[PDB]
DNA sequence: ACGCGCATGGATC
DNA sequence: GATCCATGCGCGT
């Protein structure tokens, strides 16, 4: 290993004033697997690599070097070994839903599977649709704004809006028709962010689509919403 | 595809809890579903079959009525359905009308099971928090330095959640101590040692279902139990 | 420009898609021959003699292997001096005194907190 | 590996050693589907076959009729269905209604052997 | 594998089979659909033919007419269903109706092959 | 393997200065697989077979030559390994979806199915 | 007569 | 088991 790239954490264990430094580029680009028995000083040596890191500063200055080590730690142990770090509990830390992609938006909320797809549908149109509600930028970004898109939504809104149409009431003409403060209208792409409030009054004829169909759907999501 | 009574479970037993607790309200609105208090597993059945005879009106909503006078099913009325003089007024079935018949009639079957009788008798009621902790580790009137469970002529169904419960039990007693005493600065002074006697019923080798719920209980009182 | 550092008490209970990606390995004390013999075959044959010392390695005793060292050696890793807080608990100093009061209405009111 | 074929033959089995029974009552609240007392399979399979035709009404109740009149499926009328005549009135299908066929045709298969 | 095409195979052969037993009536409950009596398999295919055709009334019913008379689905009178000659009145379709006219044609096939 | 059918992309790693080259007409229609851990080299190993297939050209002519290769880069690599090359990302490339199958435009637009 | 509402049923995974 | 869908019967204009 060259004189830079040298990174010591141990010696030898049968000659102690044998140094063993690893090469250090290489010793983390390729990921690092610590194995052994309970007690066997497995934690102590994370430790002891991770300040090894912290203090690998090149001469020139004295603050904080470019070391970035994020630890899953599950037993509270490692926070004694960095005082000088951020630690972060589940109380504090906040994760927002709206960082999810499609796949985790599904697996959080949808536990159905397989003969969904009409819950799907309307579980993706209205996150999509509050996403584009929510933008304040250009309009050349709103609509690219999709699914997995990470903006922010609200998730109240979002049951508001299947609440809504949980209620739907198509006319004749198999369109569906609300009334708000505003007035009339009818549910198109245009008109669709009016159902993210509460105080819309559905105006029709006959049952529509989604009449009476995500009754179960809404107290499944209202339950992982409020669970704590 | 059982989440809607996967769902109604947990929110019977959530709200069961809330309404039994008699303390600071704002620890009520924390307790969640896997929080230790106390809850009247009739009354979940009560919940339950209620939701099964429910029936919503025009507007997607189940309307209910008691002794007192009709209302609405919400958050704030859905205690009310603990009882059985309940009667659902509505036009048409409700959102889980008819699709807990089974479920409540398994679940019923668990409750009058004599196996159980430890675990889901009238002595539950009684019983605190603070006496079954005392009662495993002999904390009580009686103090012992030796808790005997003695479990020698009793089936395997009863023994596993005997194991995996009291394992889990000690466990959580073990690392909630722990850190009570990482408050003050101070390390855990209850060291206790769990006697598995023919540990070959409970924790064998083989990756059956009924051997899967007793083994990480010792699992984890091995993986990760001497910390705590 | 994002790795992962295992920390793990058994090799043969994590997945090998994220194991067989880790070049970089460091073996403490395994009891278990199942263990070993998974450090026998990360191995070469030439360097595979060395594992025989693993469940006689001490404390901080680690064998590290991989491109970053230049050969497969047991090395003592250096002593944390501001170590983490994970302290083994003395059973016998702590079953030596007397019965303590234990405090339980403190640690059920946690517990039903979480 | 059916649960409501498990559950449906546990709860004719309990049943059936409590009618059966003539003893002191607080004996016979502890029989339960593992306890050694007399039952008769004929009216465990009758049970069970009844209830392949559950038919509930709209308050989901399950309504039968047998000789001595209509009745509701609850627990004190369940041990009429230990007889063969019973005739299911009700509008839709009931809880165990085509879920225990296959069940019952194995039953007396092997009661009917010789 | 198809659930309901199992039903009334069985339902046709051991109503069959209980036709044809010429022993005393006590041993006919314990015949079943294992037991090794006579059975005409021309009539069971009479029997599947002819529950394709089945028709519901208004009152959930299913109807037949025959020479000697008119008659309902009732198991004393399921026992002429085994005729081809009779024909069915009712008001819309059955509960079998459409559904075993493939299950006839492979029993067709398999007693009128060489 | 023949003058002809010699492709040549790797020397011995025992001695360099003896090469080891493939048949090459057999290298191609028989399916490649190239595998090991990460960081390894797979990438510019794929990378220079390409790289040799391109200037892989019989004497009399001047330009590219008759070699179709399409990578599927998800990494964004081979950019830079082919300067002189054509890519399409989603943002440029166009699939019409009137160029599916049937069972592609069955499956791309219904999410249900039976 | 037709429309809407509700109920039963069964098709799947 | 739930979702989804279709067929049907009953009560309203
Ligand atoms: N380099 C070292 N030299 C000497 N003693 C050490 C060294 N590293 C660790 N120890 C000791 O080993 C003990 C156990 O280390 P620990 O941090 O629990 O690792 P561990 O094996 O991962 N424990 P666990 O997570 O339960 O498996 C520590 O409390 C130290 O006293
Ligand atoms: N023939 C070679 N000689 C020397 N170094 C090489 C050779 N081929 C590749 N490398 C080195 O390999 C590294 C890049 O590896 P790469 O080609 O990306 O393999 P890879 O397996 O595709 N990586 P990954 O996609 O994560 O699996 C660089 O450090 C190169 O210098
Ligand atoms: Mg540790
Ligand atoms: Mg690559």
């Amino acid at each position: 290993i060259d004189i830079n790239d040298r990174f010591t954490f141990s010696s030898l264990s049968l000659n102690t004033k044998v140094s063993v430094p690893v090469n250090g580029n290489r010793f983390f680009n390729k990921h690092i697997a610590i194995v052994g028995s309970t007690g066997s000083g497995k934690s102590h040596t994370v430790a002891k690599i991770l300040q090894k890191a912290v203090d690998e500063k090149q001469e020139g200055y004295k603050g904080l070097n470019n070391s970035h080590i994020i630890i899953f730690d599950i037993h509270s142990e490692y926070e004694n070994a960095f005082p000088n770090s951020n630690v972060l509990n589940v109380d504090t830390l906040t994760l927002p839903y709206w960082l999810l992609n499609g796949d985790e938006l599904e697996e959080l909320f949808l536990d159905t599977e397989a003969n969904d797809h009409n819950q799907r549908n309307v579980f993706r149109q209205a996150i999509t649709l509050n996403k584009k509600i929510h933008f304040q930028g250009d309009p050349a970004t709103k609509e690219i704004i999709s699914f997995h898109s990470p903006y922010y939504f609200d998730i109240n809104e979002v049951i508001n809006y299947i609440n809504n149409r949980n209620n739907e009431r198509k006319n004749k003409d198999n369109e569906h028709i609300w009334s708000d403060e505003e007035g009339n209208f009818k549910f198109d792409n245009e008109n669709a962010h009016r159902l993210f409030k509460e105080n819309v009054t559905p105006d029709g004829s006959s049952a529509g689509a989604l009449n009476g169909k995500l009754l179960n759907f809404v107290d499944r999501l209202q339950s992982k919403i409020f669970d704590k | 595809n059982d989440h809607n009574q996967r769902n109604v479970f947990r929110q019977a037993i959530t709200l069961n809890k809330k309404i039994h607790f008699q303390g600071d309200p704002a620890t009520k609105e924390i307790i969640s579903f896997h929080s230790p208090y106390y809850f009247d597993i009739n009354e979940v059945i009560n919940y339950i079959n209620n939701r099964n005879n429910e029936r919503k009106n025009k507007d997607n909503e189940h309307i209910w009525s008691d002794e007192e006078g009709n209302f609405k099913f919400d958050n704030e009325n859905a205690h009310r359905l603990f009882k059985e003089n309940v009667t659902p007024d509505g036009s048409s079935a409700g959102a889980l009308n008819g699709k807990l018949l089974n479920f409540v009639d398994r679940l019923q079957s668990k409750i009058f099971d004599k196996r159980l009788d430890f675990i889901l008798g009238e002595g539950s009621k009684s019983v605190t928090f603070k006496e079954t902790l005392e009662t495993l580790i002999s904390y009580g009137k009686d103090k012992s330095n030796i808790t005997i469970l003695d479990v020698s002529g009793v089936p395997f169904e009863v023994l596993s959640i005997c194991v995996s419960l009291i394992s889990r039990l000690i466990f959580e007693f073990g690392y909630h101590s722990k850190k009570i005493k990482r408050k003050s600065n101070e390390n855990q002074d209850i060291p206790i040692l769990i006697v598995y006697e023919e540990a070959h019923k409970y924790a064998p080798k083989s990756d059956l279902s009924k051997y899967r719920t007793s083994k990480e209980a010792i699992e984890r009182i091995a993986k990760e139990g001497r910390k705590y | 420009g994002v790795t992962l550092l295992l920390a793990s008490q058994r090799p043969s209970e994590i997945s090998e898609t994220i194991f067989s990606q880790c070049n970089t390995f460091i073996s403490m004390r395994l009891t278990n021959p199942d263990d070993q013999n998974y450090v026998k075959r990360l191995l070469p044959d030439t360097v595979g003699d060395i594992t025989n010392l693993l469940p006689s390695l001490k404390e901080g005793e680690a064998l590290i292997m991989g491109d970053s060292i230049s050969i497969p050696s047991i090395v003592k890793i250096e002593k944390c001096t501001i170590p983490p807080s994970s302290i083994d608990i003395k059973y016998l100093d702590e079953w030596r005194k007397e019965w303590v009061d234990s405090e339980f209405d403190k640690i059920i009111e946690q517990w039903s907190k979480s």
